[PDB]
């Protein structure tokens, strides 16, 4: 039982790395999502004086 | 009356965006509307509704509204009817709803009132039969001959108290080709679609349809109404009934699936997977109450890691062996969740 | 990109074993997940920046506000600079995670060939029914403590002695 | 609706109450039984309390309950409590007694179920076929190897609420010894541990029985009012609807008499 | 329906509790006086304010007849009350 319960941490090591990496840079880059956000705020300010 | 007939028109309406803005007018509806009987407020409302959505760009909204006179009522849904023939005697398709023929049928009534012609029984002449016949006839599916057309038709009658067996509801529901009831108790208790699937038939049952929904659900509304009337039979006695019963569980668990938001334009790939868990008996330990949640992670599931799938379906528009065994595969993946 | 990182992410979310008991990992996750969301949402709502004149410029007559909408526009593009400045403690937490998970796998690495050797000595050899007490006693010496404090208190009859043995109480 | 509403009036009403009533009637004989044999149960009782026969540390479950058809949820209570039982330890030889039991009890546990008994709910409990049934129980079951009885039997509590009351049943192991057995003065050659086993088994067994009756008849008085309800209101809101219908036949007469005339 | 728009409230009368033996047969749940109150010998106004709320309340919970021997004790008192009244 030792065995079987201790014989997880061998290929999942990995995985975890690439996950924590990922995640923490997907969550710190959304610099460019509020960039996007705020630049499609403004268009469509400019597009509904248009219609306006 | 306020039970979503109005609802799932412009849903349908809605919907058929997705297809119309494209380039394939095989597959663009051009939806045009009949607004008859509608106070003025409720079609303004109804049409900045259309071009919120960006919907008017090809919904034709010819209507007579309350304010006009009873000839106006009367004429209005025929020259929409005159306009979905134009769409569909040019190979197009075109989707017309006829809402609330109610008024347009009593409209019709004040004309003969006055116009020296007797009624025929109930009050009404005898005519407005023949006119909801030429009327909604008008509507058909064009041969390849004729090229092709579809002049698709919502009609949408205003019926008392649900009495489906009263004169006028007999008269259209004996002209449509099947028919979807929005009882009034249903809309009371929760269900925002609030339709009964008992005695909301059509003619196109597995037929007519996409094809991934029409094999997951080719004859779904039968096994629901069996659930229906052993749920009745099972709370007339206690016997091997209730939740011991997989078909009461089964049909518990997709009524509760078929709800939907108004407003909400769902398209049929994120459709099949949900009715594909309710028949295939994948959601016997869900809980009815949380089937509502499950609806929302399932969807969010395929939409965000299982798109392979949900692409493949609304590209083929039909499930293949590969597909339901990949639909298969993402079910009994998340059933645990 | 993204659907390498999110088949992983479900992988590992579903295969947790040990790695239950979480309390942030599930926000940061659900943080990852809206964040996509936003994405989405942002590419497909992308309005259009400039203006659309070669079709709606057509559609006013009187403007007087079109061409001082094109400049705003025009001078507001470059709103600022974007941070990508995710190397000050990301970058650290990283180091760190890298190297003692490399540590952790050495160890677990190592008690596996442990378990395996414990396991294989156990049931290979070492006969019980011929096995010496002198052995026992130069395996451990623990057991010589035991009975030097249970002797020294004077009591003989410490509680789990032979109720899993035979007592065999004749008379 | 005229035969759907004679149906109501006077084939779903009127003999449901007559059905109550007569209910009714049993409930009263059987309520003097039932304090009949509720005197020596608490003289028994109150015994067992003064005198401490606890057992310490192979299970018996006895289905007791009468022939009455689930009379609203007497029997469902009875079936999810000996459901919950069996949940507990499923390694007993269930004794059934009546029919709606039985087949729940088939239903649930095929396996555990040896020993079914049928025609006794027929009317008022009866001492000699209850002490029979002891007999017979005691005999090819051989309840004295079984440390612990159980015994399922409703109570209402004055008229409607009811629970699944279990009383513990004291076999011979824990008559010849107990905490507080010097008490009593006993004869040894007597053999007074076996005859007060039985003698229990057989007094707490008839007396559940009883009690079980008592309680499926009031749950059928219960049921049968519940019924009597459902039948005055379906009948008042049909009556509503035929006055309304047959008044809209006198509408349909003046229309078409306004309209043809 | 006309009789009852142009009268300034109505009181209900059914055969049904004419013929249970109730035979002044004054529901109050349909009936209604909407000057009743500022039209009323004080001593009944200030009395007959409790009156109502009890007879509703009977009413309401009437439903169940032969139930409120073991349904609650407040059912079986506004029962009792409601009777007598
Ligand atoms: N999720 C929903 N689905 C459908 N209708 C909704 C929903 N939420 C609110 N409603 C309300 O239901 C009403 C539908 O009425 P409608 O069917 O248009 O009346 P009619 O049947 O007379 O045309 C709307 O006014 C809307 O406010
Ligand atoms: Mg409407």
């Amino acid at each position: 039982d030792r065995i079987d319960s201790v014989s997880q941490l061998q290929n999942v090591a990995e995985t975890t790395k690439v996950l924590f990496d990922v995640s923490k840079e997907t969550v710190e880059l959304e610099s460019e999502a509020f960039e996007l956000k705020q630049k499609v705020e403004l268009a469509h300010e400019a597009k509904a004086v248009l219609d306006s | 009356r306020q039970t979503g007939k109005t609802a799932v028109a412009l849903d349908t309406i809605l919907n058929q965006k997705r297809w119309n803005n494209g380039s394939d007018e095989s597959k663009k509806l051009y939806c045009v509307y009949v607004a008859v009987g509608q106070k003025r407020s409720t079609v303004a409302q109804l049409v900045q509704t259309l071009e919120q959505h960006d919907a008017m760009k090809y919904s034709i909204i010819v209507a007579a509204t309350a304010s006009e006179a009873a000839p106006l009522q009367y004429l209005a849904p025929f020259t929409a009817a005159s306009i979905g023939e134009w769409f569909r005697d040019n190979g197009k398709h075109a989707l017309i709803v006829y809402d609330d023929l109610s008024k347009q049928a009593v409209a019709y009534r004040q004309l003969s009132l006055l116009l020296r012609r007797p009624p025929g029984r109930e009050a009404y002449p005898g005519d407005v039969f023949y006119l909801h016949s030429r009327l909604l006839e008008r509507a058909a599916k064009l041969s390849e001959k004729e090229g092709s057309g579809s002049l698709t038709a919502l009609p949408v009658i205003e019926t008392q108290g649900g009495d489906v067996s009263a004169y006028i509801p007999t008269n259209v529901i004996s002209i449509t080709d099947g028919q979807i009831f929005l009882e009034a108790e249903l809309f009371y208790k929760g269900i925002r679609p609030a339709i009964n699937v008992g005695l909301s038939v059509s003619r196109v049952g597995s037929a007519a349809q996409v094809k991934a929904l029409k094999q997951v659900a080719g004859s779904l509304k039968l096994f629901l109404a069996q659930y229906r009337e052993v749920a009745a039979f099972a709370q007339f006695g206690s016997d091997l009934d209730a939740s011991t019963k997989q078909t009461l569980v089964r049909g518990e668990r997709l009524t509760q699936l078929l709800k939907q938001n108004q407003y909400s334009p769902l398209a049929t790939e994120e459709q099949v997977p949900l009715i594909y868990a309710g028949v295939n008996g994948h959601l016997d330990g869900i809980e009815l109450s949380r089937i509502g949640e499950f609806e929302s992670s399932f969807l969010s599931y395929l939409k965000s890691n299982h798109n392979e799938l949900l692409t493949e379906i609304r590209e083929k528009g039909e499930l293949s062996k590969e597909l339901l065994a990949s639909l298969k595969s993402a079910t009994e993946s998340f059933v645990a969740t | 990109a993204k659907s390498a990182a999110n088949k992983l992410d479900w992988a590992k979310v579903i295969s947790s074993l040990r790695i239950t008991g979480s309390t942030a990992t599930q926000l940061s996750s659900f943080k990852k997940r809206n964040d996509e969301a936003r994405r989405q949402l942002l590419e497909l709502q992308s309005q259009p920046t400039e203006v659309d004149f070669s079709h709606y410029r057509s559609v006013l007559k009187n403007t007087s506000v079109i061409d001082k909408i094109e400049s705003y526009v025009k001078q507001y593009k470059p709103v600022k600079i974007d941070a990508s400045k995710q190397l000050q403690v990301i970058e650290s937490f990283e180091k760190h995670a890298m190297t003692n998970a490399k540590e952790t796998e050495s160890l677990v690495s190592k008690e596996l060939k442990d378990l395996q050797s414990t396991l294989d000595n156990i049931q290979s050899a070492r006969p019980f029914d011929e096995l010496t007490v002198d052995d026992l006693t130069k395996i451990k010496p623990e057991i010589d403590a035991k009975v030097e404090e249970m002797v020294k208190k004077g009591k003989w009859d410490v509680p789990g002695y032979k109720d899993r043995f035979g007592n065999l109480n004749v008379m | 609706e005229v035969e759907m509403r004679l149906k109501s009036i006077n084939a779903i009403e009127k003999i449901t109450k007559t059905m109550k009533i007569v209910a009714s009637t049993r409930l009263s004989k059987a309520e003097k039984a039932k304090i009949s044999a509720k005197k020596m149960d608490e003289a028994e009782q109150l015994f067992y309390k003064n005198a401490e026969t606890k057992n310490l540390d192979k299970e018996l479950i006895v289905a007791i309950t009468s022939d009455k058809g689930l009379c609203g949820s007497i029997h469902s209570q009875l079936a999810k409590a000996v459901r919950r039982h069996l949940n507990d330890q499923p390694n007993a030889d269930i004794v059934t007694i009546g029919d709606k039991i039985k087949m729940q009890l088939l239903r649930t546990h095929p396996n555990n179920i040896k020993l079914s008994i049928n025609g006794i709910g027929k009317d008022a409990p009866t001492f000699q076929e209850s002490a029979l049934i002891a007999d017979k129980l005691l005999s090819v079951m051989k309840a004295g190897t079984y440390p612990k009885i159980s015994i399922f039997y409703n109570d209402p509590v004055s008229s409607l609420s009811f629970e699944p009351s279990e009383k513990p049943i004291f076999n011979a192991k824990t008559i010849e010894q107990s905490p507080s057995f010097g008490k009593f003065e006993i004869d040894t050659d007597a053999n007074v541990p076996r005859d007060l086993f039985e003698y229990t088994l057989a007094n707490q067994m008839l007396t559940a029985m009883a009690q079980g009756y008592a309680a499926e008849i009031s749950a059928r008085r219960n049921a049968m009012d519940n019924a009597s309800k459902n039948a005055g209101d379906m009948i008042n809101r049909y009556s509503i609807l035929y006055n309304r219908t047959r008044q809209a036949v006198i509408t349909n007469e003046l229309v078409d008499i306004i309209t043809g005339a």
